[PDB]
């Protein structure tokens, strides 16, 4: 929130101003793309 | 040939009949353990037995 909005025009001009945010857990991708979650036990194990 | 037919519309009937008493008793809309938005809710099966509570959740938390 303390940033300030990019106002950017050659016009049209953009501000693209944010307002909040969401950290979900953990998490690892595949290959794949299946969204699992991952265990401390499994980054200790898989070097992640 | 005919007996077989006989008690096999019976018990298709008797469920059809059967199944008309039950709407009007049980409403699922109004149900006590169903809450929150419809559109919001998920519904998930062939779930495995042994899952446990957390299980559940820290999977579909992602």
């Amino acid at each position: 929130e303390d940033a300030p909005p990019i106002d950017l025009q050659a016009p049209p001009r953009y501000l693209l101003k944010f307002e909040q945010i969401y950290l979900s857990k953990p998490t690892h991708w595949e290959r794949d793309g299946a969204p699992s979650p991952m265990m401390p036990n499994e980054a200790r194990l898989r070097n992640l | 040939e005919e007996r077989m037919e006989r008690k096999r519309r019976e018990k298709i009937e008797r469920r059809q009949q059967e199944v008309e008493t039950e709407l009007k008793m049980w409403d699922p809309h109004n149900d006590p353990n169903a809450q929150g938005d419809a559109f919001k809710t998920l519904f998930v099966a062939r779930v495995n037995y042994d899952t446990t509570e957390s299980k559940l959740r820290r999977e579909f938390e992602v």
